[PDB]
């Protein structure tokens, strides 16, 4: 197994722990502030997911300072695992692709 | 803060009917209200999730419907073990809240009350005092008049008397009513009478003893 | 079994603090939340505040004056509220609740009645109810038994420690004097009495008190 | 050609159960859902709930009891709704809808009307109606039929198969001692009759039968 795929099972291992945390912390975060919506579980890793794949509905979102950093953790997380595969499936297409010449 | 309202505060009902207890939101909280039952001097007991969701143990005649801000809680053919209190709360934006409550209550047959009453105790006396004790139970509607006669003579003087909240084993009242007095004032007089008025007789229901 | 225990009453003196306790058991996760709800007599349901266990933090309502400090014992899976300076405005039952993250009180406390008076304690005297020699009976007979001069609510009446709940009636305490009573009935078979035994218990919690009294025909 | 199929009535006992059927013919999609729909005499439309056959799944109308079940027939087209323990309040037409999953009803069944009686299924007694001999006539000369002694309802009164529908009128049914009566009334020009036929075909669901009924003149 090449690195390229490591670090990408790893970058989704990685993921799929900042959503749990980030859901748990978000929830830690926000209640406490009138008016908050990301404030019970199930939700909230509903949140972390469309946040990190940054589709962004929204249906739900952080109002206070400490949700939103937690927010921008979940963000980058997911932008930086996504492209961690992105760039492994180029790795291996351009490995392949000298072996094709 | 999401308000909820609740209306009517008070909802009577016949046997065997088909109830609906209504809760309103300030502002929209999709389906995130939970309804919740609570008995007399009982602890609040969650009957329904998420507006529609069934809870296990709870009976089958209980639902739940809305989304929004209009919710309703409903009983189909309501019983005796469901006179309560209902509230309603939302879980949906911070803080949680509850609404203010609906009573439920029910339409029975009228019924006679059963009038008991009892002379005060040795052990009481012993320790210096009288209390005779009357009970008027089980009756329906809930209006009554309880008179206390000693000798013949009305007494109105250290009589105090306490009221149920309607039974949710038969939705029916009861009353009692407690003559005290020293053990001097006590032993000074012959009988002592419990005369209850109620819509169910033109005449009163009355019991008395004399302590021979 | 139970889920949350807590003590059934706590007696306070205007100015003074107390500390309710809520102890858990059953399944516990990362994500439960403990909530306590104020209730007076005869009003709704008010919510105080909330804590977290796992993480110990705590919010609170913002609409009513914080009497409120919540906190949490990991170890031994109880969660405390202290309540401080307190006055009548604060005489209720304290409710405390077990929610899972989710949003619904799941579970809840049987609650703590709580009384600021600068009354003292006082266990309550406990007399029997037969009926009297000239009493006439049907099917049914009624007895009861009496319950005076105690202090602070409340009192809880069973009828044969619990076995005889059907045909039971506890009237409503009154107050006179710094003092409540009340009487609580129960109505069994003529011919079950006095061949059968039938005994009121009489539990205050404040005075951690509980009698039996058995009930008899007069002489 | 009709696109959904319903049995035009059945007559349940109360607390008794019963199947309606819908059965589907024209196209037939995997995105196809096929409604049910309540109506009560002089009143309205009431949505019962939902099934998409492809997949089997149905939902409903959480603001009512629930009396019915769904299920579909893939290899026969058909769709049906089981209603359970039926009392009066359950007696309605009910429709079924076809949406293309779209969200409007592009075609509804004719309905079927149930009804929940104790009483007892009976053909209707179909008897003419012609002018008295000393009628005098118009332009125009006015025929009819008489339908009584039915139940449960409906029936279906038309004027030689269908051909004659301008100058008809069908009363509604009158229930007497459960059992129904209308009368059916049919204009056609005086100098049409009669030399040409006017018979009135009475079909009643409830009973399967289905009778016709010339209309001549009195002796
Ligand atoms: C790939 C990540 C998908 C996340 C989906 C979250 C759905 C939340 C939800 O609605 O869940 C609703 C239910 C309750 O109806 O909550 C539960 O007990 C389920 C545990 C997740
Ligand atoms: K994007
Ligand atoms: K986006
Ligand atoms: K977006
Ligand atoms: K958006
Ligand atoms: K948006
Ligand atoms: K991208």
């Amino acid at each position: 197994s090449a690195l390229h795929w490591r670090a990408a099972g790893a970058a989704t291992v990685l993921l799929v722990i900042v959503l749990l945390a980030g859901s748990y912390l978000a929830v830690l975060a926000e209640r406490g502030a009138p008016g908050a919506q990301l404030i019970t579980y199930p939700r909230a890793l509903w949140w972390a997911c469309e946040t990190a794949t940054t589709v962004g509905y929204x249906d739900l979102y952080p109002v206070t300072l400490w949700g939103r950093l937690v927010a921008v953790v979940v963000m980058v997380a997911g932008i930086t695992s996504f492209g961690l595969v992105t760039a492994a499936l180029a790795t291996w297409f351009v490995g392949r692709e000298q072996e094709r010449r | 803060d999401i308000l909820l309202t609740q209306s009517p505060a008070i909802l009577s009902v016949s046997p065997g009917e088909r109830v609906s207890f209504s809760c309103r939101a300030s502002q929209s909280i999709g389906t995130d209200i939970h309804w919740y039952q609570q008995r007399t001097n009982g602890s609040p007991r969650l009957l329904i999730k998420y507006a529609s969701e069934s809870i296990s143990g709870i009976p089958s005649r209980f639902s739940g419907s809305g989304s929004g801000t209009d919710f309703t809680l409903s009983i189909n053919s309501v019983e005796s073990e469901d006179i309560a209190n209902y509230y309603c709360q939302q879980s949906n934006r911070w803080p949680f809240t509850f609404g203010s409550g609906t009573k439920l209550e029910i339409k029975r047959a009228d019924a006679a009350p059963t009038v008991s009453i009892f002379p005060p105790s040795s052990e009481q006396l012993t320790s210096g005092g009288a209390s005779v004790v009357c009970f008027l139970n089980n009756f329906y509607p809930k209006d009554i008049n309880v008179k206390w006669k000693i000798d013949g003579s009305e007494r109105q003087n250290g009589v105090l008397n306490s009221w149920t909240d309607q039974d949710s084993k038969d939705s029916t009242y009861s009353m009692s009513s407690t003559l005290t007095l020293t053990k001097d004032e006590y032993e000074r007089h012959n009988s002592y009478t419990c005369e209850a008025t109620h819509k169910t007789s033109t005449s009163p229901i009355v019991k008395s003893f004399n302590r021979n | 079994q139970v889920q949350l225990q807590q003590p059934g009453a706590e007696l306070v003196k205007p100015g003074a603090s107390v500390k309710l306790s809520c102890k858990a058991s059953g399944y516990t996760f990362t994500s439960d939340w403990i909530h306590w709800v104020k209730q007076r007599p005869g009003h709704g349901l008010e919510w105080i505040g909330e804590i977290i266990p796992s993480y110990g933090r705590a919010n609170y309502n913002e609409k009513i004056q914080k009497k409120a400090t919540l906190t949490a014992d990991k170890s031994s899976s109880t969660a405390f509220m202290q309540l401080s300076s307190l006055t009548s405005e604060d005489s209720a039952v304290y409710y405390c609740a077990r929610e899972r993250g989710d949003g619904y009180f799941a579970v809840w406390g049987a609650g703590t009645t709580v009384t600021v008076s600068s009354a003292k304690t006082t266990p309550p005297s406990v007399y029997p109810l037969a009926p009297g020699s000239a009493a006439q009976t049907n099917s049914m007979v009624t007895l009861g038994c009496l319950v005076k001069g105690y202090f602070p609510e409340p009192v809880t009446v069973t009828w044969n420690s619990g076995s005889l709940s059907s045909g039971v009636h506890t009237f409503p305490a009154v107050l006179q004097s710094d003092l409540y009573t009340l009487s609580s009935s129960v109505t069994v078979p003529s011919s079950s009495w006095p061949s059968e035994t039938v005994t009121c218990n009489v539990a205050h919690p404040a005075s951690s008190t509980k009698v039996d009294k058995k009930i008899v025909p007069r002489d």
